[PDB]
């Protein structure tokens, strides 16, 4: 288990929008 | 715990269920409905004459009436809660059909009257349990194995690999090979004995061919196992031949690449500029990743496939048999997540399809 949830919370709070991953070609359009 | 959020990870083999914020699932019981070979017996009622049905096959719900029995049992028999009092987080397989997601949502709100719910992908929760939002998970349970690359919480569906080979297949294979020394295990109950032998004595060799060439010699390899009735069996190279199947599916006549190959192939289906992050964050979860040696073997095999400069890290926590559940417990307990629940009001206004817009 992670030693803290602190970075997980910060990562969720700044999570990219799906459309950004698509623009970046990380995700396919769908 | 009267209103604590619930977390239920419905596996092909085991239900893991409990309360958000707990370190482990309060209830772990078989995902089965049993009927005379009183009309039906669910979970451990059935384990205790009966033919068994598993309502989840390879991680996908395929028998909805029995799944409803399983959820009922989870709430009323195992956790003993009034479902109306608890937001409920459920888990699902990667690539779960949209209709399935909707049906789970509809059942939870309309049949069980939960006040709020959410559905998360199992591998994403295991990743979160490690503190990460990006990485590649090898999730291997009783009924299915997946390689799931995940970027900032999004599973990347085009790169997901599904292999039907998992723990049940490894048990069945151990039953077959134990016939060589002459030990016959055949019935459903005997299959459970061999599951136990597998879990207690099997391991993954770092160098399989060397371990075979060696077994043949040495031994600290041979180990004895005492049966319920007091008789003993002894097992040797079967200890590591059984899970070697994960790396060599041809052992059970499957044409598939092994799990090291599939991990690499999955990473190679992802954009090149995220691959470094995947290699450095390979998380293992699920009961079938519990073999001693499997993390070292993956490290060796992935290192051999990957660019020679690549930093490779396998994260294989001691609690990984429950990491999916644990990641759900962590997520459902976070302030950040509370705005994310689907509420009954939202469900009423939008219907089951609200799951697609809210759970991602
Ligand atoms: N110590 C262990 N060594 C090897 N295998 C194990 C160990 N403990 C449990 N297993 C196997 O893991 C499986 C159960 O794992 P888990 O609960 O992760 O599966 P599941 O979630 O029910 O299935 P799935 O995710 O495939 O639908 C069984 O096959 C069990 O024999
Ligand atoms: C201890 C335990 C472990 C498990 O993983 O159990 C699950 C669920 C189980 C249901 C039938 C069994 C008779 C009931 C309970 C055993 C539950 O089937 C399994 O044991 C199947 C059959 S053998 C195997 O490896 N998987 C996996
Ligand atoms: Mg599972």
């Amino acid at each position: 288990r992670a030693r803290t949830e602190d970075y997980l919370k910060r990562k969720i709070r700044s999570r990219p929008e799906r459309a950004e991953l698509v623009r970046m070609h990380i995700l396919e359009e769908t | 715990d009267e209103t604590t959020a619930l977390v239920c990870d419905n596996g092909s083999g085991l239900v893991k269920a409990g309360f958000a914020g707990d370190d482990a699932p309060r209830a772990v019981f078989p995902s089965i409905v049993g009927r005379p070979r009183k009309d039906s017996y669910v979970g451990d009622e059935a384990q205790s004459i009966l033919t068994l049905k598993y309502p989840i096959e390879h991680g996908i719900i395929t028998n909805w009436d029995d799944m409803e029995k399983i959820w009922h049992h989870t709430f009323y028999n195992e956790l003993r809660v009034a479902p109306e009092e608890h937001p409920t987080l459920l888990t699902e397989a990667p690539l779960n059909p949209k209709a399935n997601r909707e049906k789970m949502t509809q059942i939870m709100f309309e049949t069980f009257n939960v006040p709020a719910m959410y559905v998360a992908i199992q591998a994403v929760l295991s990743l979160y349990a490690s503190g990460r939002t990006t990485g590649i998970v090898l999730d291997s349970g009783d009924g299915v194995t997946h390689n799931v690359p995940i970027y900032e919480g999004y599973a990347l569906p085009h790169a997901i690999m599904r292999l039907d080979l998992a723990g049940r297949d490894l048990t069945d294979y151990l039953m077959k090979i134990l016939t060589e020394r002459g030990y016959s295990f055949v019935t459903t109950a005997e299959r459970e004995i061999v599951r136990d032998i597998k879990e207690k004595l099997c391991y993954v060799a770092l160098d399989f061919e060397n371990e075979m060439a060696t077994a043949a010699s040495s031994s600290s390899l041979e180990k004895s196992y005492e049966l319920p009735d007091g008789q003993v069996i002894t097992i040797g190279n079967e200890r590591f031949r059984c899970p070697e199947t994960l790396f060599q599916p041809s052992f059970i006549g499957m044409e598939s690449a092994g799990i090291h190959e599939t991990t690499y192939n999955s990473i190679m289906k992802c954009d090149i500029d995220i691959r470094k992050d995947l290699y450095a964050n390979n998380v293992m979860s699920g009961g079938t990743t519990m073999y001693p040696g499997i993390a070292d073997r993956m490290q060796k095999e992935i290192t051999a496939l990957a660019p020679s400069t690549m930093k490779i890290k396998i994260i294989a926590p001691p609690e990984r048999k429950y990491s999916v559940w644990i990641g759900g417990s962590i997520l459902a307990s976070l302030s950040t997540f509370q705005q994310m629940w689907i509420t009954k009001q939202e469900y009423d206004e939008a219907g089951p399809s609200i799951v697609h817009r809210k759970c991602f």
